[PDB]
């Protein structure tokens, strides 16, 4: 089974993970560089699936074989520890996550039912320029990992993790970034959920969150109660004018971290430029028509399983947010403002980068989910929260 | 994968 703690890891032998080129939980890391040199000669043949299955690659440009994909994260992706929520990643949100400049049809790895083609499992590559301490790599992020329930336990999961590493050794790259709500050999960094609610009732009716014993639903919805519009001058969508500055600023202010991101120009429109329920960027155009910040946040809602009445929580994660004339919290208490008009229910931040200094202060409570950062193939030394400045869809 | 998450 899967550890959720540090302490459940120690107790663990990992089969899998002890075959991989990645540290061991117990060691501490006091170098910088590849675990094992580059391959020059890669395995031509797919991995061997369990009898009855087969591999095909998923071109997300087909609307059916998207909402084929949509459908197997929809019912078998990602829980909580209590198994009442589910992500619920929309198709055209799958697109813009799986289609980024450099993207791959081969990337898109999908495993199928040989004689009634059904969708039981998938795993996904995308390209990215990573920066690590003082190292800039040509790294994949690996994302959307997913078996079936009905296919679990059958070892699938590594033959999936194989694969996708072989068609992404056939490219020439040899190092990764993903993330986890488990605890794998070995965290480069460890960070934490946190949760701003805006629509309190309807997250203690669904029990995402519960009145603190000592407060009442009326205290409740007063704590969080927000102004009806932001108040920093000059806030507007982001537009198209916008895609240099907003490289810029983001390019500078990455540095101050040590896991971060190097996106090109195009990267930036990618990832930032506004789409209607799936990111949203809002810039500060300043007196003299100067951009100086900016926020933005994804949407990603969960289903709410087995609930008669509230079937979906509509939920913005905090995703890179720059400042450097207007305030943190200021931006924050904006972003918190857009998200409650747009009708969200919570807003979700980690506690990374420098999120810890707002967290507390815009009244975020605490969350149960760990989310794990890691490497493949690179030694360095673990990082606070703080210094993570990366985030993964 | 990312990982969900709800108030403790
Ligand atoms: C996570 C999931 C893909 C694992 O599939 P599975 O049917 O349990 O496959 P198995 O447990 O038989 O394979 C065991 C190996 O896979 C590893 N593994 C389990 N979950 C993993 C994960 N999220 N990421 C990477 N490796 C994982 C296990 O650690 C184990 O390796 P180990 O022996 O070194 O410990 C599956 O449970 C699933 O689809 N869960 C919902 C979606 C999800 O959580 N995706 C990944 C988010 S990181
Ligand atoms: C979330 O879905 C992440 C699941 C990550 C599974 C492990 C990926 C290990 C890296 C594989 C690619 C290596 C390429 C050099």
């Amino acid at each position: 089974g899967p550890a959720k703690t540090m302490e459940e890891a120690s107790k663990r032998s990992y089969q899998f993970w002890d075959t991989q080129p990645v540290p061991k939980l117990g060691e501490v890391v006091n170098t910088h560089g590849p675990v094992e040199p580059d391959k020059d000669n890669i395995r031509q043949e797919p991995y061997t699936l369990p009898q009855g299955f087969t591999w095909d690659a998923l071109d997300l440009g087909d609307r059916g074989v998207l909402k084929e994909l949509y459908t197997l994260l929809n019912e078998n992706y990602v829980e909580d520890d209590d198994n009442m929520f589910r992500f619920d990643y929309s198709p055209e949100f799958l697109l813009w996550a799986l289609r980024p400049p450099g993207w791959l049809p081969q990337w898109h790895c999908g495993v199928r039912v040989v004689s009634s083609r059904k969708l039981v499992g998938f795993i996904s590559a995308i390209p990215a320029n990573i920066h690590i301490y003082d190292t800039e790599k040509k790294m994949v992020e690996i994302n959307f990992l997913c078996v079936h329930k009905k296919l679990r336990s059958k070892r699938v999961a590594p033959v999936l993790i194989r694969e996708i590493t072989r068609r992404v050794h056939l490219e020439g790259i040899f190092q990764a970034v993903y993330t986890a709500g488990v605890v794998l050999p070995k965290p480069v960094g460890t960070c934490r959920y946190w949760h701003r609610s805006l629509n309190p009732r309807k997250l203690i009716e669904v029990k995402f969150s519960h009145l603190s014993r000592n407060m009442t639903m009326q205290r409740t919805m007063k704590l969080y109660r927000l102004p009806e519009t932001p108040k920093t001058a000059g806030l507007r969508p982001m537009e198209t004018k916008d895609i240099p500055v907003v490289h810029q600023l983001l390019t500078r202010y990455l540095k101050q971290f040590h896991l971060t991101p190097v996106m090109s120009q195009e990267e930036v429109e990618h990832w930032f430029y506004p789409q209607e329920n799936i990111i949203d960027t809002f810039v500060v155009e300043n007196a003299n028509g100067e951009v100086t910040d900016f926020l933005s946040f994804y949407t990603l809602p969960s289903t709410i399983m087995n609930h008669p009445t509230h079937k979906s929580l509509k939920a913005a994660y905090s995703f890179y947010n720059v400042h450097t004339q207007t305030p943190l919290l200021d931006l924050m208490s904006d972003a918190l403002v857009l998200a409650k008009m747009k009708g969200f229910d919570v807003f979700n931040a980690l506690d990374l980068m420098e999120n810890k200094t707002f967290l507390e202060k815009l009244k975020f409570g605490i969350g149960d989910g760990n989310l794990q950062y890691y490497l493949y193939n690179w030694k360095c030394p673990s990082m606070g929260a703080e210094k993570v400045g990366l985030v993964l869809q | 994968g990312c990982s969900v998450s709800k108030k403790k």
